[PDB]
This record gives structure tokens, C-alpha cells and sequence, in this order.
């Protein structure tokens, strides 16, 4: 079946930075998009960032600047960035992917996610 | 893939200051097949005028490819029919979509300028209402002035199908209560090509 | 590949206790080589099996096309209840999972002003009598007219419109002939909307 | 590297007959719904007959009654049934393999066309 494991998450304090990674199973994640999604404890799951199978990428202004989405279509991985961590930014986050819009996408699959918590 | 013809904008058309074109756009553009090809006919005359933008990938991972072709306005006025034809390797023959004005006897719309009702005035922004019906085809434009400078804050609904076969529309201007107290002259303006000059105005206030 | 669309009820249907809303799951594009399909459902994650799934129903392009509706206990959708409908069939790799709810956020309460035939449309035979709805949300309305508390046939409605300040609006016009407007005939227009109290409200209107 | 051949038409009187055949390619017609069009001299192509893979029939009504689509789908042949021939029914006669709408069809291959006459 599809699997959709990620990786790198851990504790860093504010400032720091880490590098989520997310592999998919073959095929599944092929001339798709890619995006990142995280969810807080009293919140929604949000959306975070994607990256077409061509290179666009797409930002929640919550994070322009301070995160970047990068993808390596061969290995079937993509990845999350993250620096200048801010306490706000606390969150397990899953990998997904994704079709439709941008303001109303639909959620193919979803990895299991992972604990990203940045103390202040 | 699929495919969609789009006719210019009515206002594009009804002046002449403005020049009125024709959209195809194709979604669902693989990557697999990033070549699209168009073929424009005007009445099967085929056309080669046409601007293709280069292809614009899109959120979900297929490309989006949009051709646009410009009319000798009077063309569309005069109910010359068009037809876009999209060729691409992952599909065995091509798609044709065709489009024109709407055909039969065109009819002139008739304005009818409304006041607020006065249940409305509890609040400090009224409604004014401008009501154009009996008009076809379905093609028209409409504003709102005031001392010449337009107004910015009005909404209009879409064309509505009534049962003679001809359109109607309501059109609804928000003023400031003051503004309409007042004795400000306000402003209805239609565009239709049954109309005169292809235009008229009917005013309103207090 | 088969792909699936989720419809929400009519907006009469979770306006009146008197009529059944239906949450309604249609799936095209079923193939024939494998022409099976699950219907499971979910009121808020909690799996539901009130559903009628209808036999499959081929298509001129040689596809299947089924349907599986589900009736809501009307409170449900009204209140803002979220609804999920999951499809797999063995063209699909993974099933497909979609999900509707009532628009969501702050019910506005609809505002219905009606107004003359101008004074220059009774030249004509029959005049337009106009109802203004505006100021509501979500878009979700029904509005009627009525004369003597007995329906009127002869009317049209607008679709509802973004007005800029994020609401809606609408406009409906009866047209009744002229002579039975000046015979001082009463009007009545007649809106349902949930943010109204007894979801219901007229306005009356006359020479 | 012929697909859809038709065969059969000819010249007929009024009130006659003639069955109308068309074979597919093998693959290129399975699963898919099979079309009868015809263009007259001084007139575009339009619908005259329709059977999908299972069984269902649609037709003009200038030929309902008159007409009668059927197929074979392990042939991979259509066949059109035409009875009590009136001078109307003569034009260029094509089959097709239909998708789409039936108000909107989209046609993946076309025959390359039988003329079919009747005389007075
Ligand atoms: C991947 O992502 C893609 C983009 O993110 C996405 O593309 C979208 O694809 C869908 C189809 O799958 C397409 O939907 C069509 O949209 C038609 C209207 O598009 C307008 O308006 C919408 C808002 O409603 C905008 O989103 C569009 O950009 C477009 O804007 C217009 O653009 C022109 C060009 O600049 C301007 O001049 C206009 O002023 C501007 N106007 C507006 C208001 O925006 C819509 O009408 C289509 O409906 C027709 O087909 C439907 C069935 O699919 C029927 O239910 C419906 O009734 C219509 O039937 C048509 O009716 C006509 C009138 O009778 C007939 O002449 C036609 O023959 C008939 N068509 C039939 C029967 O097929 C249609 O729904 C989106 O527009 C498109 N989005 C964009 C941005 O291009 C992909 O789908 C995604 N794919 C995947 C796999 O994820
Ligand atoms: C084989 O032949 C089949 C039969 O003709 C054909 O099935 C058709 O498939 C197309 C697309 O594959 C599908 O198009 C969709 O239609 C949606 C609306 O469908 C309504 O209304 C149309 C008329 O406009 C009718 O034709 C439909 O039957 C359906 O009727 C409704 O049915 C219910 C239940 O019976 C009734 O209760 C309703 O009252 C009734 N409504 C009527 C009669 O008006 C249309 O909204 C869809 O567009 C949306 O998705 C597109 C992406 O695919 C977007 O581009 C577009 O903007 C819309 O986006 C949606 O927007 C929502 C916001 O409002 C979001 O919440 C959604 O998430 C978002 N969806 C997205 C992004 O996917 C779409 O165009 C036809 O409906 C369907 N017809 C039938 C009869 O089943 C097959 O395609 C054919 N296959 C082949 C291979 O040829």
C-alpha cells in the first residue's frame, strides 16, 4: 500500500532550525503536488506550504520567509526547511498529496505525522 | 483534458473604446503531454491572429494553457460564430468547442428607476434600484453615476431568463442616507445593442 | 478514473419540518470491467447506515453512474453537522473521501423591502412588482409570492449575489397585469431563511 | 491501419431497406458507446443512432420507428437497420465511437463514410 513516512522532527529552541523530510511510495506522489501541513493542540490541522511536481512552491504568509519547500521528484521525498523557529510554530506536521485549488485543495493521502516543538 | 470557450465581455463589445476578445483555456494538461496546439475558426474560416500564452503550471500538478483571439468587434456583433480546436498527444482527436451571439430578434431593454422603500432608511446606507427588462440577447452592460464621476459601490445580478424569452436584471446602489436627503441626482446607465447609440441613461433622486 | 460529487439539501428542505433533507453522493465514471461500489457514511466521524443506495444506472458515454442518497434528521444539517461520504471501487487504488457541511459562520437575518412598478410602467399592461432580500448569510434562501394568502405562479428570482460587504442579495419580481394592481389587489412577498425567527417573514405591498 | 471500416450502403428505393455494418478495430471500440451519423449535401454531420457497450439505444426522432441500432460487442461490429427507406435518408452515412453527452458528444473515432441513396 501507500505509505507516506516522514522525518526530522525533534525540539529546537526559537532561532533554530530543522529539516522535515516526507518519502513517498512509488508512483503515488508522482507529477502530484506536495504539501506540508501542521496542527497545533486547540486548533485546526492548517496548511503550511506545497510544491508542484514542476517546482512552484506556496506559502502561508504565517511563514513566507522563514520556512522553504524543496522536493526531490527522483527519490519520490519532499522536504520542509524551517528557520527562524518561532514558540508559534509547535505542531505535529503531516505531509500530504494534494489536488485541486489552492484556496480549496483535496487531500489524496496523508503521512502519520510528526512532533516539531520549538521552547522558548 | 478539457476545454472552455469564453465570449468577450459585453462592454468590451458594445464600445468601441474597447476592444472585445475570445478565451480557450485548457486544464488538466499532464505532464506527460506538455505540448497543446489550437486551431481557431472563425465561421470554419480557419485563423492564425490568435496569442497563446506559454503554459502556466497550476496547483494540482497540470498545466493550464490559454489562447486568446481578438474580434473585429463588429464581427461579434455581427454573429460571426467561432470555434477553438485543442490537439494534444493524450487524446486521439481533437476537442472542438464553438461559441456566438445568441441569434433572433433582438429586443430593447426598458429602464425603470426605483426608490428605496422606506422600512430601508432605519439604516444609514439605502438601496436604489435599477430594474432593465425585456432586453435580447443576453449581452449588456450597466453603471451607476452620479455628477459624472461613476460610482463605485453598486452590485448587478446576473441576466435572468423570463418567460417571453427576453432578460431581465435588477442592478442595486448603496448611497449614504445623507447622500440621498440630499437631492443628489443619481444615475442608472445601460449599454445594449438594441438601444440607440447603443445607450441610455435614467436618473433618479429624492 | 471514477470520481465523486457531494450535494447538499435543498434549502426549503432544512427550512420546514414538513419536508425531508437529503444528503446526496453521486459517483461517475464507475467502468465496466468493475462495476461494484461501497457506499459508507459518516455524520461526524460516527459511521451511519440510514443510506438508499440506488442501482447503477449506465450513461450514454458508457459509464456507470450511482447514487446513494442519505435523509437527515433535519436539526443535524441545520446545525451545522458535517457529512462524509467514502467511495472505493477496484479502479481505485485508495477510496475516495468527500465531505459537506452548512457554510459556515455567523447566520445574517435577510431584510425584504418591496417597491412599486416605477411610475412610468404603467403605460404597459401588466406592471412588475419588486421584493429586494438583501443583507443575509449564508446564501441559502427560498422566497415566494402571494396574494390573498393563495400562491402566485408569475414570478422570477435572481440567484443569490456576493454583495461587497460579504452578504448576499436577491430581487424578485412578480408580474401582474396592471388592472390587477390598480383595482387595489394586496401583494405579498414571502421569504424563508434560518436567521429569521420562525425561519419565515412577509412584507405586503399595494396601491 | 484502418479503423472503424463501414460497409453496406448502396442504392435503394423508397420503402426498401438496407443494414448498414461497421467493424472496430480490435480494443479501440470495448467498453465504449458506438455511433450512426449522416451528412447530407449541403448540410453538416448529425446524430442518427446510438448503442452503448450494455445494451442501451438512443435515437433522432426523424428515424425512430425506422431505424434500429444493434451490436455485436464480440465482433466489435454496430449495426444500423434502416426500414422503409424515405428520400430523406439519403446522405453519407458514418459510424463512430462516442463519449461525452448525448447533447454533447465527444467522438474518439470516426468511419470513413458509406453514401446511401433512395431513390423517388
Ligand atoms: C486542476 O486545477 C485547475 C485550476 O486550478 C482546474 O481547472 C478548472 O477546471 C474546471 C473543470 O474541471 C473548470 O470549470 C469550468 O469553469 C467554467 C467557468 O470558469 C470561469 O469561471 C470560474 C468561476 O466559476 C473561474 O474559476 C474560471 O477561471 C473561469 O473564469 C472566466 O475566465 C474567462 C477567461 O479569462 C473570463 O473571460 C471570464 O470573465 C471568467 N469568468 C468568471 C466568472 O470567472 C464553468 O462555466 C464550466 O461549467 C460548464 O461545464 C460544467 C461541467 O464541468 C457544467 O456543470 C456547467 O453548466 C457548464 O456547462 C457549460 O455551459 C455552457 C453554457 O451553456 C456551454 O456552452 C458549455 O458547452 C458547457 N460545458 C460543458 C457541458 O462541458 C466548468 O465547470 C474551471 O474553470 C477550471 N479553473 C480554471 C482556473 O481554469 C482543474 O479542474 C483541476 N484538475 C484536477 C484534476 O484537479
Ligand atoms: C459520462 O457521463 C456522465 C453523465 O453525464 C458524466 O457525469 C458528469 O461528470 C461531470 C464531471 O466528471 C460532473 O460535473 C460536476 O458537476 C457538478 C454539478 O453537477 C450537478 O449539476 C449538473 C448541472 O450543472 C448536473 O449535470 C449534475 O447531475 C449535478 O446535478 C445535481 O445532482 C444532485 C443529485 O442528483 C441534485 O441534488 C442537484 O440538484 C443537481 N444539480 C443540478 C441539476 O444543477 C459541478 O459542481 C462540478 O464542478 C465542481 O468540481 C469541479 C472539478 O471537477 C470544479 O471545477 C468546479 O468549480 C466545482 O468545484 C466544486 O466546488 C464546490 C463549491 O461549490 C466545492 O465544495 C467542491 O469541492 C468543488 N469540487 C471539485 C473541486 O472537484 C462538476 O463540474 C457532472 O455533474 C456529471 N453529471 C452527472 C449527470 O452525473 C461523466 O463526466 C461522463 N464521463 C465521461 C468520461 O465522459
Amino acid at each position: 500500500q501507500v505509505q507516506l513516512q516522514e522525518s526530522g522532527g525533534g525540539l529546537v529552541q526559537a532561532g533554530g532550525s530543522l529539516r522535515l523530510s516526507c518519502a513517498a511510495s512509488p508512483g503515488i506522489s508522482r507529477y502530484k503536488t506536495m504539501g506540508w501541513y501542521r496542527q497545533a493542540p486547540g486548533k485546526e490541522r492548517s496548511f503550511v506550504a506545497a510544491i508542484t511536481w514542476g517546482g512552484l512552491t506556496y506559502y502561508a504568509d504565517s511563514v513566507k520567509g522563514r520556512f522553504t519547500v524543496s522536493r526531490d521528484n527522483a527519490k519520490n521525498t519532499v522536504y520542509l526547511q524551517m528557520n527562524s523557529l518561532k514558540p508559534e510554530d509547535t505542531a505535529v506536521y503531516y505531509c500530504s498529496v494534494d489536488g485541486g485549488t489552492r484556496a480549496d485543495p483535496y487531500h489524496y493521502y496523508w503521512g502519520q505525522g510528526t512532533q516539531v516543538t520549538v521552547s522558548s | 483534458p478539457s476545454v472552455f470557450l469564453f465570449p468577450p465581455k459585453p462592454k468590451d463589445t458594445l464600445m468601441i473604446s474597447r476592444t472585445p476578445e475570445v478565451t480557450c483555456v485548457v486544464v488538466d494538461v499532464s505532464h506527460e503531454d506538455p505540448e497543446v496546439k489550437f486551431n481557431w475558426y472563425v465561421d470554419g474560416v480557419e485563423v492564425h491572429n490568435a496569442k497563446t500564452k506559454p503554459r502556466e503550471e497550476q496547483y494540482n500538478s497540470t498545466y493550464r494553457v490559454v489562447s486568446v483571439l481578438t474580434v473585429l468587434h463588429q464581427d461579434w456583433l455581427n454573429g460571426k460564430e467561432y470555434k477553438c480546436k485543442v490537439s494534444n498527444k493524450a487524446l486521439p482527436a481533437p476537442i472542438e468547442k464553438t461559441i456566438s451571439k445568441a441569434k433572433g430578434q433582438p429586443r430593447e431593454p426598458q429602464v425603470y428607476t426605483l426608490p428605496p422603500s422606506r422600512e430601508e432608511m432605519t439604516k444609514n446606507q439605502v438601496s436604489l434600484t435599477c430594474l432593465v427588462k425585456g432586453f435580447y440577447p443576453s449581452d449588456i452592460a450597466v453603471e451607476w453615476r452620479s455628477n459624472g464621476q461613476p460610482e463605485n459601490n453598486y452590485k448587478t445580478t446576473p441576466p435572468v431568463l423570463d418567460s417571453d424569452g427576453s432578460f431581465f436584471l435588477y442592478s442595486k446602489l448603496t448611497v449614504d442616507k445623507s447622500r440621498w436627503q440630499q437631492g443628489n441626482v443619481f444615475s442608472c446607465s445601460v449599454m445594449h445593442e438594441a438601444l440607440h447609440n447603443h445607450y441610455t441613461q435614467k436618473s433618479l433622486s429624492l
